[PDB]
């Protein structure tokens, strides 16, 4: 029940001979490189987000894949090497691993999201709804009124082990996967958080 | 109280998944994929409630279990509440014995999903 919509740099093409997004038949909803969609993860158990960062056709197959960046979730960061990093002064610690477990267990935003430069392949089947994502400063702005189910903030890339945290601004990052060839997008993301 | 990972709360002699706020079998096979190992190691020390020892109560379970309603997404039942404020469960037909004491009630309780796709109820008495 979703369409496959092709356009030049702003008005579509027809089908009788570039751009790819998707919309759903239903209501209207798109999606397309920048957008972040709250995803069904079975194997986890729980739920997982993703910006997606390609609409690839397939004429491999006359088939859609939809390739997206996974963001990490406030349970999937490494909180001893997230504590060391910010406190360095605590690279020589004395505390049990589990205390760290529950400082950021307890003390973290549960709708702040990690970028990391992973893909997933997405099944649509697995989507749930469009995740909104923003930026440190616009989620201050709606503190004491957001959805926890679509609104999420982002304030680092890091690594899919949950270290190594680096500032990004998210909307900048929206605009970069948008713009450029996605080999070259992922590929830079992936330098940065390299020493 | 064990905070095994960042996701995974040991408390009560329970297992609650904190991401999903509900209590997960510790035989779930789903952990094979998400524990570490010396998460799994602290767990197997840990002495948890047994989830087999309720497939075949027919009432739901009474808790003393803080933590565990403290964590814990609940949703409200329909029930039989007896004169001793224990819950049972709400026959789907007739059942006939004089039971004038015993009411029906909505109360707050704590779903598990059982091996077998059989649903409990776990409620603090």
């Amino acid at each position: 029940g979703w369409e496959i919509i092709t356009t030049d740099e702003q008005g579509n093409i027809i089908d009788g001979g570039t751009e790819h997004y998707l919309k759903r038949s239903s209501d209207g909803i798109k999606l397309g490189r920048g957008d972040s969609v709250v995803m069904h993860n079975e194997a986890a158990g729980t739920y997982s987000v993703y910006m997606i960062q390609e609409l690839r056709l397939n004429t491999l197959n006359n088939v859609v894949e939809l390739w997206a960046l996974t963001y990490l979730r406030w349970f999937e960061v490494n909180p001893l090497a997230h504590y060391r990093q910010f406190n360095p002064d605590a690279n020589i610690l004395n505390r049990p691993l589990n205390y760290y477990n529950k400082l950021f267990s307890e003390t973290a935003n549960k709708n702040e999201l990690y970028l990391t430069a992973e893909l997933a392949e997405l099944q649509l089947f697995n989507f749930i709804r469009v995740a909104n994502v923003m930026d440190g400063s616009k989620w201050e702005v709606l503190k004491g009124n957001v959805d926890p189910e679509r609104d999420f903030t982002v304030r680092y890339i890091c690594e899919p082990t949950g270290e190594k945290f680096v500032d990004i601004n998210i909307e900048d990052v929206k605009a970069y996967i948008k713009k450029v060839e996605p080999r070259e997008a992922q590929e830079y993301l992936k330098d940065l958080t390299l020493p | 109280e064990e905070y095994v990972s960042p996701r995974f709360l040991v408390a009560d002699g329970f297992l609650i998944d904190l991401a999903e706020e509900k209590p997960i079998n510790p035989k779930d096979p789903r952990l094979l994929t998400l524990l570490k190992d010396h998460q799994r190691a602290m767990i197997d020390q840990m002495n948890l409630v047994k989830w087999n020892d309720f497939k075949k109560y027919q009432d739901p379970i009474p808790l003393k279990a803080k933590t565990l309603f403290k964590f814990c997404k609940q949703i409200k039942k329909k029930f039989l509440r007896g004169a001793d404020f224990k819950l049972h469960t709400l026959p789907t037909e007739a059942n006939l014995k004089y039971e004038p004491e015993r009411m029906t009630v909505l109360a707050s309780c704590v779903p598990i999903l059982l091996d077998d796709q059989t649903v409990q109820y776990l409620y603090d008495d």
